[PDB]
């Protein structure tokens, strides 16, 4: 879903982006992916070290995720989480 | 280097 496509995440996936602030019931998959950055920052998930790492293990995120922990230039796990979480408006 | 400036370079 790219052509600014309209969403509605499913309930774990929304109470996610709602911690990171969001005050939104539908998204665009931009604002989704703006708010899933906003939540690993603030809950400050990402390696201190080497960025790209984010550690999701005891987090709501990884539950959804469902892997320990994924690399930013590797993505795949978000997408394929988004698939599965995502209602296409 | 820092996690933002990674995550804005997202495909």
């Amino acid at each position: 879903p790219g052509e600014g496509t309209q969403v509605h995440p499913r309930a774990p996936l929304l109470q996610i982006l709602k911690v990171a602030g969001a005050q939104e019931e539908v998204f665009t998959v931009k604002e989704v992916m703006h708010y899933l950055g906003q939540y690993i920052m603030m809950k400050q998930l990402y390696d201190k070290q080497r960025q790209h790492i984010v550690h999701c293990h005891d987090d709501p995120l990884g539950e959804l995720l469902e892997v320990g922990s994924f690399s930013v230039k590797n993505p795949s796990p978000l997408y394929e989480m988004l698939k599965r979480n995502l209602v296409i408006l | 280097e820092t996690f933002s400036d990674l995550w804005k370079l997202l495909p």
